[PDB]
């Protein structure tokens, strides 16, 4: 599997995955905080 | 690119994507832990 | 209430202030950006590197980015090449804000609205390396199109109406179709050749005959008009160097 | 003080009034006699301006103004106090702009270059014109102008607007808009493409004119070219500035209902009016 | 006396154009002459590109501009002649609120929604298809990103603030009336937009951008007998256009840019004038329920 | 019928093929989602 | 059909394939949210 | 080249087969979870 | 009578005619679909 | 102080001054106009 | 792991850095401060 | 002291400073004017 | 550690650093100004 | 300390410090004209 | 500049801000004898 980044470039891959990742995550984050049961800052009472 | 080089990125890539993986899935079992995010039948509580 | 933050400081605010914040940055930027040909600046009178500058002129050049050219060319910018100090002119009062004197015939020494910027010897290329100004001659795939009156033997006169010779050849672009210049032959030197540039020309199509009109010489002026070398090829600074003669007519176009 | 370039052009002439009285530089700006009645009008409009402040209850910037009379006094000019001192800025504010458009012209002039630029900005003078001389006028009172606020200007634009009920069904407001948002379009296109050919990426020599042309040509299907793109841009700033002007003339000086029921003569043309 | 407005005398040659990698695509269009666009400027039309992600892009706008017209005709009772009388007034209507953001019937949002879905997924291949043309001319993609702040801008008037909502009640319909009745419908809701921060950038950055391409328009007409026009050239080598087009602002303004750096403005100005509104929108209803209000509390109001 | 690929290009007759498709099914899907009978994640009774 | 990478290019193909992919994943875990029935971050009762 | 399509095939089709491995096993956890074909009295 | 072919070409001449004569055709159609008395599809009575 | 008209030129800076000292002269009547005990036009009593 | 700076300029990538991490930084703390529990400023109760 | 003019050019210092007095000037008239105490010509008591 | 300047122009590091040292000051001083307990200049009562 | 002005020349220190100083003594000023307390132009009591 | 001419300036300059700044203190003394500008401890009664 080592060959594909024959076709990709280290650089621009590692840059592109970073920023995905780091917008994916910040996503998920931000539909947690939006979810009742899953913000953690107002924690709301599970019952 | 060259497959020297290739060869050596993939394997410390590989290691890399094994940490954040594996960091990433102890964050979502200590989360599960917390407050599981499959409801039941009959919601969550 | 739903949207504070901290008492009488809401999201909005927040929002606006990082806004500001950026746009500053932007501002900075930007000005760095434009502060890219004729920096640092230089003294009014003496010409050394002098200007009324703060904490910000660490930030304010910045450093100097590469154009590559597709002939390995490369131009710096900003390049600190700069104008000399002494031109063809003098003080009309030493103040530093006073205008210049021209000390001769502005419109053949480049001083004021004559004068052209020092660039390169060089024509502008095409995408397949040629000259891009060329006559019509030497394009024989290029042609007029129809429906536009042809500028080929019209007279070419000024403002009042003095013959100041014959188009015979049109310059043309070929990076980008259209008509460049128009060739000129003196009715008072048939050894002379001149460039007139299209912009500067009326159409004219509508009168009781058809010919080329300029505004901003008289007919005497097209005998000092510069010339070139190759006839069939014309670099940036010849071209540079003719445009800006002819646009030194409006000012001084009846002595000085 | 002078760019790299620049003293060989600070050539004296190109002044229509003054001679070589005020024909000099001061730091980089060129004076002229314009420059300086452009500075007698703006340091004047500006202190009434502060003086209206004064007088007013705030010192908020934003909530400053400068209100016309009331339109009971009608096309008089009014007492300082109440009124007259909108009616001062309003005309200072007039000399400064024609003044420095006039100074534009002299540079051009100094420079050798065209006046499109000054010719350009005359549009803008125009159309505050017609915002507070024009219209006023043709309406019969100095309160129909604006008030000189930061945000009361936006409140004489909302009430206005609102007065003919919905004022977006102005025929030529919509062509005005449109106009405006074709040329922030056309703008964008615009300075990307230049950047672009400029800064085309690592190596990637700068492009010619033909890459440019070439990029629009696979894009949307035609490409205007590197001179009449300049062409489009300033007429359709300035074509947004006319419907503008247009729609204002049209509202309260010849049109003075709703705007949205002034569309019901599309609804009745005899070949769908059902009735 | 010219001005360099019109162009009195054209000239036609044979169409060419950069060349591009084949492909999967060929170039199509069987390039044609125009007079009166030789006129305002160049005369040439197409070749146009159509690659895979322009099919897409075609394909999935067709069909959301299909299902907008069919929606419309319906709305009439197919009636040719009653649809040219309300065309203006027809609109295909977002869902109501209590649908949320999950499909609507087609008859009450269902049909607004996957109109405006292809639609947005032929603008965003659309922009990509921006992005891969300016790539494969070895160009920068400046009018990709410009093109994304305008795409930042609809999405956030039409899916993104329904997102933080959670309510598609609120978007704006497909309409040539009904959107304006929109945009005026969401200014009053909400307290007289004039007072929303947001939209007061944005509109200073609207000015801007007409004032700055009349500003730049008008100089380079004005330097266009200089060589003033062929802006590129005068950025890798500094004519005397450039020189004047600087000096001029200087002499007039106190400071200038160069002929690359005021683009970068013309660039900022047009994508910050939409990158503010989203913004904007997206704070409205979600922070900030009534953007008077929020002027009274902060100072832009009298406070009555 | 087996030359109707010397009209025209495989290549393009499989992309143009596959984007019709692929934005066909989606917009079936789509209406079907958007019913009181069809849509299988609402699950609304038939009677 | 391993003659596919005969007609197209292996790294656009990939590309586009992978940002098709996750299009279509976001796509169906945004539909799936707007479901009550199957929205697992809001408390859902099946009844 | 044609040649080296042979070894992106073979290391393609692996990827499919895994990627879809794991998108089958999802897909069955979450039919256990809740299945999503609806019978003739809605859900229950 | 006949003079008029020679400035004007029957190719230009008759496809203006044609679309004159069409669109004029459909404006009276039109016209008249939006009368009571002659719209013959509603076919709303005399009285 | 003689001197200063060696740092500016008297034939432009006296015209500048005197535009100074009009749009200053202007200023302070426009001023005294809009108050109520120095407008000598309205004359309003002091009473 | 020390490689990755033969690969992404230190000067560069420790600016961005740098920037970044303030920015995050700056979301965070306003996040908290919009919060009712972390908001240090009001100093809201638990209760 | 005095070598404040081996950095900055005499006449430009006197014509900006010369600018900046009349405007600050300018700036605190108005602003007393403004105030009710301090506003000579509206002259309102004290007590 | 002294090696960072060997990346950054000395100059450059310092303007920029008491650039948004200054600005990070401002930012902190109005955040408290806003607040009801920190606002030292109207005072209001812990209480 | 005094070889700062190695890097920065004396007379950009001095024009930025000149502005900024100005621009912070205005702006506090400015503050303490819109509070209550410190406005000494209103002199509102301090009970 | 010449230094030959900055002993003539500085010492005008600073013999005409003396001038203006006692023009301005004696300005301010009458201000404040009409009407001082800070208030004690009840306003301005
Ligand atoms: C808000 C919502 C969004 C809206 C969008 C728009 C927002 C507004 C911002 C964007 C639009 C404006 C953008 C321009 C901002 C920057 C302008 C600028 O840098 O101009 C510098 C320009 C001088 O250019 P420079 O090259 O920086 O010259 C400084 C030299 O070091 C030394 O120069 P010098 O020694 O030659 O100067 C001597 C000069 C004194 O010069 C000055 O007064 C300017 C001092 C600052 C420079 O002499 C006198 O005038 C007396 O001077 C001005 O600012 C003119 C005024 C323009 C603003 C009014
Ligand atoms: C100080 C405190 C305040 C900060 C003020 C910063 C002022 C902005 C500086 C600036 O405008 O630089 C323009 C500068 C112009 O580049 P250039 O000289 O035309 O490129 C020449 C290359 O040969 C050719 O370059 P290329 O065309 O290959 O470069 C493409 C490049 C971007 O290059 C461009 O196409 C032109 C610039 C697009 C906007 C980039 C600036 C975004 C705002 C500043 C960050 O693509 C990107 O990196 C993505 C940028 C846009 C992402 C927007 C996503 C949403 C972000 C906001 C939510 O572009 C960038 O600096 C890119 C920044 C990438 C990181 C963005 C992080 C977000
Ligand atoms: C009673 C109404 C009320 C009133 C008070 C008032 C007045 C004024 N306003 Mg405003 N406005 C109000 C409401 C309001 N206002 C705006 C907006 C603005 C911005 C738009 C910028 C732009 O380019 O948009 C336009 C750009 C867009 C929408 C984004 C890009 C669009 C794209 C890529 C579409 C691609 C399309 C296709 C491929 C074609 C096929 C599709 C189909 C057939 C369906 C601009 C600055 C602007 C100007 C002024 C002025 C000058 C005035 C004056 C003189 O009074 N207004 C938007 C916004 O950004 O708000 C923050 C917005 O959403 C919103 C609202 C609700
Ligand atoms: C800075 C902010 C600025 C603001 C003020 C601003 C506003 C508005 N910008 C607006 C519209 C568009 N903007 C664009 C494009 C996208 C085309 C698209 O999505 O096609 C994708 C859609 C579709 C395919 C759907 C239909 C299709 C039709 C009608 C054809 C149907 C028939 C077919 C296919 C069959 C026949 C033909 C065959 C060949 C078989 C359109 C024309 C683009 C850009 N804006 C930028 C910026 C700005 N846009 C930049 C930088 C751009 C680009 O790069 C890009 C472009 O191509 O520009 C040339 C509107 C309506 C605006 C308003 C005022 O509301
Ligand atoms: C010019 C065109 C400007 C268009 C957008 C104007 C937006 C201003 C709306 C507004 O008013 O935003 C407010 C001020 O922002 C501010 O000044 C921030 C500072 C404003 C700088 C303006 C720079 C223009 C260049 C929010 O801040 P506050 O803490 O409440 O301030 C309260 C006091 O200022 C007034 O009591
Ligand atoms: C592409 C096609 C899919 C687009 C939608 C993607 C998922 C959006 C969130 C779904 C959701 O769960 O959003 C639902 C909630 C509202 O829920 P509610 O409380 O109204 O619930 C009522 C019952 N459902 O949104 C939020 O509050 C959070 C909003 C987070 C930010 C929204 C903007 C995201 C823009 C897209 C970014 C994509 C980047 C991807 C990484 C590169
Ligand atoms: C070719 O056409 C022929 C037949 C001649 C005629 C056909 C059609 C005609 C005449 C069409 C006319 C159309 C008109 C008049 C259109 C007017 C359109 C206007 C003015 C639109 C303006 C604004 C609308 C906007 C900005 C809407 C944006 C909506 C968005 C971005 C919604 C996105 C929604 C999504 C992604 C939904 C997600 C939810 C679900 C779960 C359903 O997604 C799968
Ligand atoms: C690698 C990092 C990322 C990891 C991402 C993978 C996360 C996978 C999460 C789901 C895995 C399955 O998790 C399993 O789901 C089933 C439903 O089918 C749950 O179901 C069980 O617990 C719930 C709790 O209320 C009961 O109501 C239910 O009756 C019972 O069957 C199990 O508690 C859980 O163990
Ligand atoms: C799923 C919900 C609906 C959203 C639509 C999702 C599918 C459509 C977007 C998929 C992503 C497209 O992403 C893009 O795909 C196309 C192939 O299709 C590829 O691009 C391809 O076509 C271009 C067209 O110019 C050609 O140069 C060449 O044939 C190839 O590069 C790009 O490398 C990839 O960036
Ligand atoms: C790559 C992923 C591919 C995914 C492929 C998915 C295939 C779907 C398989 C469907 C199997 C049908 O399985 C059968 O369906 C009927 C409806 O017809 C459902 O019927 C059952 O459930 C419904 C709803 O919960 C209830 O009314 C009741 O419990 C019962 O009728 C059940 O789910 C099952 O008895
Ligand atoms: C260019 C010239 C600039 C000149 C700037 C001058 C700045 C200093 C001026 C004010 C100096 C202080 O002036 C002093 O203030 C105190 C307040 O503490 C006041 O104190 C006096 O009046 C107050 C009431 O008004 C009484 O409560 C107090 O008992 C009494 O002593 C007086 O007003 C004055 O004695
Ligand atoms: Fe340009």
């Amino acid at each position: 599997m080592w060959r594909i980044w024959q076709l990709f470039d280290p650089r621009q891959a590692l840059v592109g995955l970073a920023t995905f990742l780091f917008v994916l995550a910040l996503l998920i984050h931000f539909i947690l905080l939006s979810t009742e049961r899953f913000n953690w800052l107002e924690g709301a009472s599970t019952k | 690119i060259t497959e020297g080089e290739a060869k050596e990125f993939h394997k410390i890539f590989t290691s890399s994507i094994l940490v954040f993986f594996g960091v990433a899935a102890f964050a979502h079992l200590l989360v599960w832990i917390w407050r599981p995010w499959v409801p039941g039948p009959n919601g969550y509580s | 209430n739903k949207g504070d933050i901290t008492g009488y400081m809401d999201v909005a605010q927040v929002v606006l202030y990082a806004f500001w914040i950026f746009f500053a940055g932007l501002i900075i930027y930007l000005r760095r950006e434009d502060r890219r040909e004729g920096y640092p600046l230089e003294d009014a009178i003496s010409g050394k590197i002098n200007s009324l500058q703060g904490l910000g002129s660490v930030f304010s050049i910045a450093r100097p980015k590469i154009f590559k050219l597709k002939t390995g060319a490369t131009y710096a910018a900003p390049n600190f090449k700069r104008d000399a100090v002494a031109i063809k002119a003098t003080r009309t009062a030493p103040t530093a804000g006073a205008p210049f004197e021209p000390t001769g015939n502005p419109m053949t020494d480049a001083v004021g609205p004559a004068a052209y910027a020092l660039r390169d010897e060089l024509p502008d290329l095409t995408l397949g390396g040629q000259p891009a100004i060329v006559p019509l001659r030497v394009a024989p795939t290029f042609s007029v199109a129809a429906e536009d009156t042809d500028p080929r033997g019209l007279p070419v006169v000024d403002r009042k109406g003095a013959v100041a010779g014959k188009v015979t050849d049109l310059w043309i672009d070929r990076a980008s179709i259209a008509i460049r210049y128009l060739e000129v032959e003196l009715a008072a030197t048939p050894g002379r050749k001149v460039l007139l540039p299209f912009a500067a020309t009326r159409i004219n199509a509508k009168t009781k005959s058809k010919t080329v009109t300029v505004q901003s010489i008289l007919a005497r002026h097209f005998a000092n008009v510069p010339t070139i070398a190759k006839t069939d090829s014309i670099t940036r600074r010849e071209e540079d160097k003719v445009m800006a003669y002819y646009s030194s007519g409006y000012l001084y176009s009846d002595r000085v | 003080a002078l760019l790299s370039f620049e003293r060989k052009y600070r050539v004296r002439g190109g002044t229509l009034i003054g001679g070589d009285l005020f024909d000099f530089w001061v730091g980089p700006f060129y004076v002229g006699f314009f420059g300086v009645t452009t500075l007698l009008f703006t340091v004047l409009g500006t202190a009434l301006i502060v003086w209206g402040a004064a007088l007013g209850p705030s010192w908020t910037f934003w909530q400053i103004s400068i209100n016309p009379p009331d339109v009971s006094y009608g096309l008089a000019m009014a007492p300082m106090a109440k009124g007259g001192l909108w009616q001062i800025i309003t005309f200072s504010a007039i000399g400064a702009f024609v003044s420095w458009a006039l100074r534009e012209v002299e540079i051009c002039r100094k420079l050798g270059i065209g006046y499109h630029i000054p010719f350009a900005f005359g549009f803008a003078i125009l159309a505050y014109v017609s915002l507070v001389v024009i219209r006023p006028v043709m309406m019969g009172a100095w309160g129909y102008g604006f008030p000189y606020g930061f945000m009361t200007h936006l409140d004489w634009v909302s009430n206005t607007g609102y007065q003919y009920a919905n004022f977006h069904y102005n025929p030529a407001h919509m062509l005005g808009i449109t106009l405006f948002f074709t040329t922030c379009l056309a703008l964008a296109l615009h300075g990307s493409l230049i950047l672009s050919a400029a800064n085309p990426g690592k190596g990637e020599v700068v492009k010619g004119p033909e890459h440019e042309n070439t990029y629009f040509q696979d894009t949307i299907g035609y490409s205007v070219g590197t001179l009449g793109i300049h062409r489009v841009g300033l007429i359709l700033a300035l074509s947004a500035v006319v419907w503008s002007i247009i729609c204002m003339i049209l509202s309260g000086p010849i049109y003075t209902g709703s705007w949205p029921d002034w569309w019901l003569w599309w609804q009745k043309l005899p070949f769908w009016n059902h009735g | 006396e010219y001005q360099n407005i019109l162009t009195g005398v054209q000239v036609r040659t044979a169409p060419h154009s950069a060349p591009i990698a084949k492909g999967i695509f060929p170039r199509l269009g069987k390039p044609g002459f125009s007079y009166w666009l030789g006129k305002i400027g160049d005369a040439q039309i197409g070749p146009i590109y159509l690659g895979t992600t322009g099919v897409l892009s075609l394909v999935f706008g067709f069909f959301a501009i299909e299902i907008i017209g069919f929606n419309l005709l319906a709305s009439v009772n197919w009636s040719p002649m009653e649809f040219g009388r309300q065309f203006f007034w027809l609109g295909l209507e977002p869902p109501a609120a209590e649908y949320g953001l999950g499909f609507a019937p087609l008859a009450e949002g269902g049909w607004w929604q996957i109109a405006g879905f292809f639609l947005t997924t032929s603008i965003l291949l659309w922009w990509v298809r921006m992005y891969r043309r300016a790539r494969a001319l070895k160009m920068g993609t400046h009018t990709a990103w410009a093109f994304a702040s305008a795409i930042f801008l609809f999405l956030s008037l039409g899916f993104i603030r329904p997102l933080l909502m959670g309510n598609f009640s609120e978007s704006v319909p497909f309409g040539i009336f009904p959107h304006l009745e929109w945009t005026n419908s969401f200014s009053l809701n909400y307290g007289n937009f004039f007072y929303n921060p947001f939209h007061m950038l944005s509109i200073a950055f609207l000015y801007g951008s007409a004032l700055l391409f009349a500003m730049h328009g008008a100089t380079i007409l004005a330097v266009s007998r200089l060589g003033g026009d062929r802006e590129v050239e005068q950025i890798t080598d500094r004519g005397t256009a450039a020189e004047r087009a600087a000096l001029f602002w200087r002499w007039t303004m106190g400071f200038n840019a160069t002929m690359e750096s005021i683009h970068r403005w013309a660039w900022w100005f047009a994508v910050l004038c939409t990158f503010t509104g989203a913004i904007g929108i997206l704070l409205t209803g979600t922070v900030v329920d009534n953007w008077f209000e929020w002027g009274v509390k902060h100072g832009l109001a009298p406070a009555p």
